[PDB]
C-alpha cells in the first residue's frame, strides 16, 4: 500500500506541485504521477527530457 | 452497545485529536487502524483486520481538518468521515448557523445517518463544541437542532468549551454564547461544562507544569470523557451507563448544566510519594480547586452527583468514602433530594498516554455533578451582554448576515427565565 | 487493627503497585486446544489464554467461527487467578488462593494439559512476544518455543 | 528568588565597579564572552542574583552604568569584560558635570535621571523578588554624589520596603583631589542619612596605607585599590550566593548593625591581605583571621577604631570553618578589648559562616563594623566645610545653579547634629 | 565503589569547594607523629563536610586502604601520606628541589569546564553510538526547519521547588513531558533511552542534562 | 502509634537533616527510601518497597531546604512537604510573626492537615526551632499557636535551642527570646532546653573534638531524639510513650522547662577501656558538666527527673543506681516531691553512623529533668533584654514592622512572672 | 552617539568620497550570455553588465 507521509488523503485541499496537469486518475495515483511520472506524461517532459 | 460522537469547531476537533488518541492506545489499537470485543462501542472493525472511528469532524475552515490529514492519524480516520468546508464562520453565531450552516449541515447529517446503519445498539450522541466560536455555536445549535427531529428519543451529551470569566480569547464572545444556550437548552439532555482558566489552574497547580499549552489541557479532557464512559467499553463491579445520566442527574427538563472534576492528578515525580486510597481521591474530587469549570461549588448546592471510579477499587470504602462526604458542613445538598450519588465502579485502570504528564496510578475518580453555581455563570456572562448591547455593539455583523434583533433580545429572555430558575430551585 | 482503624486496603496487604508499575501492559497469549469429541455431544474447539503478567491473572476467550451453532459470548473465563489444584471450600468464604498455589507463567510448556478447573485444554501455539519473553526470563531453547 | 540591582554613578563608580564584575564573574566562572566555563555546579544555582540568561549560555551581569561624560563609556569597555554589559544599559549624558553638586543634582539629572529611572525600573520589575539595591558612587565628585544622591532619593519613594546599599568613597585632606570636596560631601551626606538605609564607608587615604604596609606594593595604581574595594563589596553578599552553615542575607544584615534609625556608616575590612612575598610564611586559621581583622590598620578609612567605641560589629567568614573556633573567637575580643565595646548593648559582634571562600582562597572574612570612631571623618569634613562657607567661597557656582544660603546651612545644620548623637552613645 | 573512583570523587569535591581538611586532621593527634585514629580520620572528613557528597561505602574504601598497623594489635591511618595526594591536586609541594618540572595550571583529569557545552561521554557499543548519532541528527533537522528553541522549555521542569532540582538537569519522566508534549516532534522509547544514556549523569543516574541536551540538538551559532 | 515532626528556620531544619540521616539507619531504610515495623511510627509505608517520612521542613528563605533537594536525600521526602519562602525573617521577630508569616502557615498547617488524617493513632507533635532567630521563634510560635486551636490535646514537645549567655551569634536575639517565650509559655506542652556552648563543652571534654562545627552539635542532639522516642519503635521492658512526659514532670501549668543530658558520650578509642556499666552512666548522667544547657543544677533543686535507658539493661540494677543518687546529698530534691523519678528502660541499643564520632556502646541514658535552676536562664535573659530596651535599642525594626511598644512592655512582665513562679515553686 | 546628536551620515562609515573622486565616471562594460534553453519555455539570452 501508499501509506508513506509523502502521499496524501484524497480529501487534501492543500496544495500539490503539479495537479493542474493530470487527468482522468485517481488522487493517490495522481500524486505518483508526478513523483515518478511515465514517459507518457507531460510531467516527465517538462522535467527529465532533453531541450 | 455502540456510541457515536461528532465533534464540531476548532476546539471540538482538537479535543477529538486528544480523545481518540487515547482510544487507540488503550484498546492497543496501531495508530494505523490494526493491532500487531470491547472496541465494538468505538471503532467498527472492517474487512481484513483495520477498525475505522465511530465520529465525525466538521468544521467550514479547512485548516485544522486536513492538518489531521496529514498528521499522525492518517491511516485511522476515513476519507469521508472528515467533513470541511471553504471559509469558516469568524466567531459569528449569525454567519454559522444560517448563510454556510445550510450548505453543509445536511451532507453532515446525511453521513451521520449511514452511521447509525452499521451500527445497531447506538446509546446515543457526544458533542464536542466550543460555544464562543463561530463554528461551535453556529454549526452546533443547528446541528443539534436537525439531530432532535431525526431521533429525538435519544440522549445526549455535550462538552461544551464555556468561555472563562476574566480570560478570554476573542472580544464577541458574550455574544455567541447566549446565542447557543438559547438552543442549548430545549436539544441537549445532558451537557457538561468545561472551562478553559480552571484547567489552566489544574496543569499549575496538581502537574505544576507553570506554562501550559492546549495539548496539555486536551489530554486530561480526554480522560474525562474516557472515564465517564469506560462503563460501556470494560466491565466492572457496579456499572453505570450513558442513559443513567439522563434519569440520576436531570430533576428538571430545563436544570441540565453539569460540572465535572477527575482526581488524582499528579505528575511523574509526586506520584509513589503519595498514598493513594480512595479515601483522598474521593476527597480530592470535591475540593474548588480541582474543577474543570471556573466557578465555587460551595456557593450553591448539588442536586445531584454521579460518582465514577475505575481500577483497583473494592466496593467497601467507597461507601464509607462518601459517607462522610455527606457529613461534612462545608458543602449542604438541596433537601429536595436526600439522597443524591450514584457510584459507578470499573475495573481498568486509567491508561496514560506515553510521554504524558500524569502518572500510571492504580485507581481515578471522575465526577459528573448538578449544581446551583452554575447559575452563577449564565449571570455573570449575562451581565456582560447588556453592556454590549445598550451599544448595538457588533451587532451590524449579524443582521447584516441575516438575522435579526428580535433573537438578541428574546435569547437574552431566554437565559432571563434561566436565572429564575437556578434561584427558585435553589430555594 | 490498622483495617478498623482506617487504613488503605492496598496498602494493608502490600507488594501489588511494584509488579503492576513493571508489568503494567504485559500479556501472555497462548492458543489452546480443547479436546471433548469422547462426550456425548458437541465437538472439540479452539480457545486463546491471557496470562496478565501484571496480576498474575487467567482469562479464557473464546473464539468464534461464522456460521457456528454457538450463541456469541465474548468471554469464557472470568479474569481471575486460576486454583490449579482442589481445595477444601469453606461455605462461608470464598477461598482465598495464594499465589504457590495459582497456575505461574513458568508452567505453560506448549505441548502440556492444563487443568482448567477440569476441562484439560491442550495449548499448542503462542505469540511472537511471548517466545521472546519465555526465552528471555525463563531460558528456553528456540525449539521448545515451536 | 532574592535579586540585587547595581548603579554605578560618576568616574569613581563606573572604574570601580568595573573591577567588581571581573571578580564577580570569575568566582562563578563565566568568561569575558559571558559565557560559563566554570566547574563546580555550585557557581550556578545562584547567578539570577547578579545575572540574567540571555540566550543559549550569554549571562549578562544586572547593572546600570550611568555619569554625564562619554569618556568613561568608552573606558569601561575598554578593558576585558567590557563585552559583557547590555549596551542598552548605558545610560549617560553629555555635557559634564564638573565636579559641581548643584549641576549633577538640579540641572543634568533634571533631564537624565528621567531617562535612567526608566531602565532602573525595567530591571527592577524584570526580576521576581527584590532583595535592594547596589549603588556604587563616590561623594567628592559632582556627578558622583550630586546625581547619584538624587537617584537614589528617586528610589526610596517607588520601593520603600526594599534595602539600599551604597558603597562610597570619602575625601580626606591628604588625599585631597578636588577644591570644592567640602561642599560636595556635606551636601551629598546630608541625604544619605535620610533615605538610604546603609552605607560603607571607604576612602583612598586608608587604601594607600593597606597597599604599602601589609601588601608591601611599591607603585599601587588605581588598579589594586579598586580591586581591593572589589573583593569586599563581592563578600558582603556571599550568603546570597552560595549554602552557608550559619547563613546571613543583607536584611539579616541590616537589623543586626542598626540601632538607631541614623546610624547607618560603617567601616569595612578583608581578611587576609598578605603581599605575595610573606604569602608562603604565614599561617592561615581562624585566630589569624581575627587579630589581621580587628587591626585597627586594616580598616579601610581613615578613622582610628581605637579612638572610639563598637556600637556592632560583624564578620562575614567564608570557607570549611568550625563554628566554635569562630565563636570563641568573637567572644576573646569583646572580653579582652571590654572598654572598646558599649556596655548597654551585650554580645556585640554577629558571626556568619559561608561554604564557599573566594576563588583561590581556602578561607577569608570581612569586617564589618558600626563603630563610633567614624564621627571624625564627619568632623574634619564639618570644618572644612565651615571654614570655606565662612567665605562664601566658591559658592557663586552654586548660588549661580539653584541652591541658595539655607541649605547650606541646612546641611551643616544637619551634619551637626548627627556628630553630636555619635558623641552622645558614648 | 573501588578505590580509584572513590579517590577521584573525593579530589573531584575538595578542588570544586575549596576545602581545607588539615585543620580538622591536625587536632585529633597533638603530636605531629601522624597515624590518626581510624574513628578521627572519619570524624574529621564528617567535620569538613565531605560526608554529604560521598557515600559512607566511600569512606569506608579510603579509610581501609590508607590504614596501616602501626602494631600487630594496633591499627591506625598515616594521614600524611593521604594529605600529600590531597596538596597534589592544587600544586607540587617542594617545588625548590627541582625547577626543570613544569606543574599544570589546574588538574584536567578532574574537570570538565564544558560539561554544559558539549557531551563527553562516549558508548562503548559502536552501534549504539551510531544510533545515537542518528536520531540527533534527525531531531536537529526538524528543530531548525520549524524554527522551535529547545532549553526555553527546560527552564520551567528545573526552576520549580516541587521536583528534586540540580542545575542543568530534568529527570527522565519530565524529560519525556518535554520531549513530545511541549515540543512537536515524537520520539519512541528505544531513543528515548538512549537520549538519556549519553546525557545521565553519573554522579545521581537518575538526572538527565537539558543544558548539554540543548546545546548539541542545535547549536546556539 | 504515630508521630509528626515539624522542622522550623535554619537551625531546626539543620538538626532534623541529622535526625532523618539517624532514623534511615535505625530501620535499615537507604536513603532512596526502599529496604532491602517499627518504621511505621516515622514513615508511612507508601507504595511498594517505599517509605516517606512524617516531616515538613518549613523555611522563609530557600537556600537551606533547597539544600536538601538536592543533597543526597532527594528522594526521601515529598516534595510537597518542604516549604520555601522567599524572603528571610533577618532575624526579626515581628517580620515573621505578622508580614511573612501570615502568608505561609496557611499553606504550613493546611499540608500539617493531610499529614494527620494520613496518620492512625496520631500521638503528638514535635517541633524544632531556635528562639534567637526571627523564623524559628517568631513563625514558630504563630505556627504552633494554630496548632494548639485546632488539635489542643495533642501534646506538643518543643525541643528549642536557647541563646547562651557567653557564646552567641546574634545582637537582637534577647529580643527575639522575650517575644517568643511569650508564646510558648502558655502553647507547648513539654519545653526542651538547649545550648549552642554547653553543648560545645561535651565535645571538647568527653569527645576530645577541640574544634566542633555545627555537623557534630546537631549529630548528638538526634541521639537524644532518637532515645527518648525509641520506646515506641521498640518495645521495651518498660515503656513510656510521649503522654508520660506531659504529667510526670510538669508539676504546675506554667512550669515546663526540661534540662536533658545524655551519656556515654564516649569516643571509639576510648569505648575500649572504659568497663561500660548501669551504676556509672547514671551518674554520668546527673553530673553537671553532662547537660546540655548552661546552668549550674547544684544552685536548685531538682523540681523531678525522668531517666531513658538503651541497650543491655536489666532493671535490678537501675532500681539500685536510682537508690545510691537519692543516697548522695550533694544534689538534692524538692520538699514538694519525695518521689522523684520516671524510670525507663529500653531494648534497643544506641545506634552508631559511619563517619559519626560516637562509639558502639552496649548501653546509653538520656535523662530528661526538671529543676528551679532554669530560672537563672530566665533571670539571665531578662536582665540582658532590660539593658538593650532602656535605650528603645532595635526596637524601631520590630515597631517599624507595623508592632507596638505593648508587646515588649507586656512580655517583659511575663517573665517577671514566670521568675516569680520558679522562687515560689522553690520554697 | 554622533549619530543622535547630529553628524554627517557619510562621515560616520567614512572612506567614500575616496574612491568617488578617483573613479568618477569608470565602468566596466561586460557581455554576458545566460543560457537557460534547458527550461520548459524560453531560450537563452544575451545581456550586459
Ligand atoms: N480547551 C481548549 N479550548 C480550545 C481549544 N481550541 C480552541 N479552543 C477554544 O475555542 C475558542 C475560540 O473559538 P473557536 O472554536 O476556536 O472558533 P470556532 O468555533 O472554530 O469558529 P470559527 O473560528 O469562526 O471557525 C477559544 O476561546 C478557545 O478557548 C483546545 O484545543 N482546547
Ligand atoms: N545546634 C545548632 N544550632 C544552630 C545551627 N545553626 C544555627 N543555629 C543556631 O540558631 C541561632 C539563630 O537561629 P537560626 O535558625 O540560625 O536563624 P532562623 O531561626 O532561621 O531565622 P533567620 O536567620 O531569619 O532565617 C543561632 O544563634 C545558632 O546558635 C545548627 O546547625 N545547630
Ligand atoms: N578608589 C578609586 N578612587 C578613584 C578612582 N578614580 C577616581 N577616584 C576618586 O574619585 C574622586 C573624585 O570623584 P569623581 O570621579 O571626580 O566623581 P564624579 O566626577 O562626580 O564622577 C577622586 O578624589 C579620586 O580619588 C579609582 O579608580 N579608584
Ligand atoms: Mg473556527
Ligand atoms: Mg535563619
Amino acid at each position: 500500500p501508499f501509506t508513506e507521509p509523502e502521499w496524501k488523503i484524497p480529501g487534501y485541499t492543500g496544495y500539490v506541485q503539479g495537479l493542474q496537469e493530470t487527468y482522468k486518475k485517481t488522487p493517490v495515483m495522481a500524486q505518483l504521477e508526478t513523483k515518478d511520472p511515465s514517459p507518457e506524461s507531460f510531467i516527465y517532459t517538462r522535467t527529465q527530457t532533453a531541450p | 452497545r455502540e456510541v457515536i460522537s461528532i465533534h464540531i469547531g476548532q476546539a471540538g476537533i482538537q479535543v477529538g485529536n486528544a480523545c481518540w488518541e487515547l482510544y487507540c492506545l488503550e484498546h492497543g489499537i496501531q495508530p494505523d487502524g490494526q493491532m500487531p470485543d470491547a472496541f465494538n462501542t468505538f471503532f467498527s472493525e472492517t474487512g481484513a483486520g483495520k477498525h475505522v472511528p465511530r465520529c465525525i469532524f466538521l468544521d467550514l475552515e479547512p485548516t485544522v481538518v486536513d492538518e489531521v490529514r496529514t498528521g499522525t492519524y492518517r491511516q485511522l480516520f476515513h476519507p469521508e468521515q472528515l467533513i470541511s468546508g471553504k471559509e469558516d464562520a469568524a466567531n459569528n453565531f449569525a454567519r454559522g448557523h444560517y448563510t454556510i450552516g445550510k450548505e453543509i449541515v445536511d451532507l453532515a447529517l446525511d453521513r451521520i445517518r449511514k452511521l447509525a446503519d452499521n451500527c445497531t445498539g447506538l446509546q446515543g450522541f457526544l458533542v464536542f463544541n466550543a460555544v464562543g466560536g463561530g463554528t461551535g455555536s453556529g454549526l452546533g445549535s443547528l446541528l443539534l437542532e436537525r439531530l432532535s427531529v431525526d431521533y429525538g428519543k435519544k440522549s445526549k451529551l455535550g462538552f461544551t468549551v464555556y468561555p472563562s470569566p476574566q480570560v478570554s480569547t476573542a472580544v464577541v464572545e458574550p455574544y455567541n454564547s447566549v446565542l447557543s444556550t438559547h438552543s442549548l437548552l430545549e436539544h441537549t439532555d445532558v451537557a457538561v461544562m468545561l472551562d478553559n482558566e480552571a484547567i489552566y489552574d489544574i496543569c499549575r497547580r496538581s502537574l505544576d507544569i507553570e506554562r501550559p499549552t492546549y495539548t496539555n489541557l486536551n489530554r486530561l479532557i480526554a480522560q474525562v470523557i474516557s472515564s465517564l464512559t469506560a462503563s460501556l467499553r470494560f466491565d466492572g463491579a457496579l456499572n453505570v451507563d450513558i442513559t443513567e445520566f439522563q434519569t440520576n442527574l436531570v430533576p428538571y427538563p430545563r436544570i441540565h448544566f453539569m460540572l465535572s472534576s477527575y482526581a488524582p492528578i499528579i505528575s511523574a515525580e509526586k506520584a509513589y510519594h503519595e498514598q493513594l486510597s480512595v479515601a483522598e481521591i474521593t476527597n480530592a474530587a470535591f475540593e474548588p480547586a480541582s474543577m474543570m469549570v471556573k466557578c465555587d461549588p460551595r456557593h450553591g448546592k448539588y442536586m445531584a452527583c454521579c460518582l465514577m471510579y475505575r481500577g483497583d477499587v473494592v466496593p467497601k470504602d467507597v461507601n464509607a468514602s462518601v459517607a462522610t462526604i455527606k457529613t461534612k458542613r462545608t458543602i449542604q445538598f438541596v433537601d429536595w433530594c436526600p439522597t443524591g450519588f450514584k457510584c459507578g465502579i470499573n475495573y481498568q485502570p486509567p491508561t496514560v498516554v506515553p510521554g504524558g504528564d500524569l502518572a500510571k496510578v492504580q485507581r481515578a475518580v471522575c465526577m459528573i455533578s448538578n449544581s446551583t453555581a452554575i447559575g452563577e455563570i449564565f449571570s455573570r456572562l449575562d451581565h456582560k451582554f447588556d453592556l454590549m448591547y445598550a451599544k448595538r455593539a457588533f451587532v451590524h455583523w449579524y443582521v447584516g448576515e441575516g438575522m435579526e434583533e428580535g433573537e438578541f433580545s428574546e435569547a437574552r429572555e431566554d437565559l432571563a427565565a434561566l436565572e429564575k430558575d437556578f434561584e427558585e430551585v435553589g430555594a | 487493627v490498622e483495617a478498623r482503624l482506617g487504613k488503605p486496603s492496598h496498602l494493608l496487604d502490600g507488594d501489588r503497585l511494584r509488579q503492576f508499575l513493571e508489568n503494567n501492559k504485559k500479556v501472555l497469549r497462548f492458543w489452546c486446544v480443547w479436546d471433548e469429541r469422547t462426550t456425548m455431544y458437541g465437538d472439540r474447539r479452539p480457545y486463546v489464554l491471557h496470562y496478565y503478567l501484571e496480576d498474575d491473572s487467567v482469562e479464557v476467550l473464546e473464539i468464534n467461527e461464522n456460521n457456528s451453532g454457538r450463541d456469541p459470548f465474548p468471554v469464557f473465563l472470568k479474569r481471575g487467578p486460576l486454583p490449579k489444584v482442589a481445595v477444601k471450600t469453606n461455605t462461608t468464604l470464598n477461598p482465598k488462593f495464594r499465589k504457590d498455589q495459582c497456575y505461574n507463567a513458568g508452567d505453560f510448556r506448549l505441548g502440556l494439559f492444563i487443568n482448567v478447573l477440569g476441562r484439560d485444554f491442550y495449548l499448542h501455539d503462542a505469540d511472537t512476544f511471548t517466545k521472546q519473553w519465555y526465552k528471555d526470563n525463563l531460558g528456553y531453547t528456540d525449539e521448545e518455543m515451536s | 528568588m532574592r535579586e540585587i540591582v547595581h548603579i554605578q554613578g560618576g568616574q569613581c563608580g563606573n572604574q570601580i565597579g568595573a573591577k567588581f564584575w571581573e571578580v564577580v564573574s570569575d568566582e562563578h566562572g563565566i568568561d569575558p564572552t559571558g559565557t560559563y566555563h566554570g566547574d563546580s555546579d555550585l557557581q550556578l544555582e545562584r547567578i539570577n542574583v547578579y545575572f540574567n540568561e540571555a540566550t543559549g549560555g550569554r549571562y549578562v551581569p544586572r547593572a546600570i552604568l550611568m555619569d554625564l561624560e562619554p569618556g568613561t563609556m568608552d573606558s569601561v569597555r575598554s578593558g576585558p569584560y567590557g563585552q559583557i554589559f547590555r549596551p542598552d544599559n548605558f545610560v549617560f549624558g553629555q555635557t559634564g558635570a564638573g565636579n559641581n553638586w548643584a549641576k549633577g543634582h538640579y540641572t543634568e539629572g533634571a533631564e537624565l535621571i528621567d531617562s535612567v529611572l526608566d531602565v532602573v525600573r525595567k530591571e527592577a520589575e524584570s526580576c521576581d523578588c527584590l532583595q535592594g539595591f547596589q549603588v556604587c558612587h563616590s561623594l567628592g565628585g559632582g556627578t558622583g554624589s550630586g546625581m547619584g544622591t538624587l537617584l537614589i532619593s528617586k528610589i526610596r519613594e517607588e520601593y520603600p520596603d526594599r534595602m539600599m546599599l551604597t558603597f562610597s568613597v570619602v575625601p580626606s585632606p591628604k588625599v585631597s583631589d578636588t577644591v570644592v570636596e567640602p561642599y560636595n560631601a556635606t551636601l551629598s551626606v546630608h541625604q544619605l542619612v535620610e533615605n538610604a538605609d546603609e552605607c560603607m564607608v571607604l576612602d583612598n587615604e586608608a587604601l594607600y596605607d593597606i597597599c604599602f604596609r601589609t601588601l608591601k606594593l611599591t607603585t599601587p595604581t588605581f588598579g589594586d585599590l579598586n580591586h581591593l574595594i572589589s573583593a569586599v563589596m563581592s563578600g558582603i553578599t556571599c550568603c546570597l550566593r552560595f549554602p552557608g552553615q550559619l547563613n546571613a542575607d543583607l536584611r539579616k544584615l541590616a537589623v543586626n548593625l542598626i540601632p538607631f534609625p541614623r546610624l547607618h556608616f560603617f567601616m569595612v575590612g578583608f581578611t587576609p591581605l598578605t603581599s605575595r612575598g610573606s604569602q608562603q610564611y604565614r599561617a592561615l586559621t581562624v585566630p589569624e583571621l581575627t587579630q589581621q581583622m580587628w587591626d585597627a590598620k586594616n580598616m579601610m578609612c581613615a578613622a582610628d577604631p581605637r579612638h572610639g567605641r563598637y556600637l556592632t560589629a560583624s564578620a562575614l567568614f567564608r570557607g570549611r570553618m568550625s563554628t566554635k573556633e569562630v565563636d570563641e573567637q568573637m567572644l576573646n575580643v569583646q572580653n579582652k578589648n571590654s572598654s572598646y565595646f558599649v556596655e548597654w548593648i551585650p554580645n556585640n559582634v554577629k558571626s556568619s559562616v559561608c561554604d564557599i571562600p573566594p576563588k583561590g582562597l581556602k578561607m577569608s572574612a570581612t569586617f564589618i563594623g558600626n563603630s563610633t570612631a567614624i564621627q571624625e571623618m564627619f568632623k574634619r569634613v564639618s570644618e572644612q566645610f565651615t571654614a570655606m562657607f565662612r567665605r562664601k567661597a566658591f559658592l557663586h557656582w552654586y548660588t549661580g545653579e539653584g541652591m541658595d544660603e539655607m541649605e547650606f546651612t541646612e546641611a551643616e545644620s544637619n551634619m551637626n547634629d548627627l556628630v553630636s548623637e555619635y558623641q552622645q552613645y558614648q | 565503589v573501588t578505590l580509584e573512583s572513590a579517590m577521584k570523587r573525593l579530589k573531584q569535591h575538595v578542588y570544586k569547594q575549596r576545602v581545607r581538611v588539615k585543620d580538622f586532621i591536625m587536632d585529633f593527634d597533638k603530636l605531629n607523629s601522624g597515624y590518626v585514629f581510624p574513628n578521627h580520620f572519619l570524624s574529621a572528613l564528617s567535620m569538613a563536610g565531605i560526608d554529604k557528597y560521598l557515600s559512607p561505602k566511600e569512606l569506608e574504601v579510603i579509610c581501609e586502604t590508607y590504614k596501616v598497623q602501626r602494631d600487630a594489635t594496633l591499627v591506625m591511618v598515616d594521614h600524611r601520606t593521604f594529605l600529600h595526594e590531597l596538596e597534589l591536586v592544587f600544586t607540587v609541594p617542594h617545588l625548590e628541589k627541582d625547577p626543570l618540572v613544569e606543574v599544570a595550571t589546574e588538574p584536567a583529569d578532574l574537570l570538565d569546564k564544558t560539561r554544559y557545552l558539549k557531551s563527553s561521554r562516549v558508548l562503548q557499543p559502536p552501534e549504539r553510538e551510531e544510533a545515537v548519532q542518528a536520531v540527533i541528527c534527525r531531531l536537529s533537522d526538524v528543530c531548525y526547519k520549524r524554527g522551535q528553541p529547545v532549553k526555553a522549555f527546560f527552564d520551567d521542569a528545573a526552576r520549580d521547588d516541587h521536583s528534586a532540582k540540580l542545575f542543568g538537569h530534568v529527570t527522565l519522566p519530565q524529560f519525556r513531558q518535554v520531549l513530545t508534549t511541549k515540543l512537536d516532534w515524537v520520539v519512541s522509547d528505544p531513543e528515548v533511552s538512549l537520549l538519556a544514556a549519553k546525557f545521565l549523569h553519573e554522579d545521581k543516574p537518575e538526572f538527565i542534562n537539558y543544558i548539554a541536551f540543548s546545546c548539541t540538538v542545535d547549536p546556539p551559532e
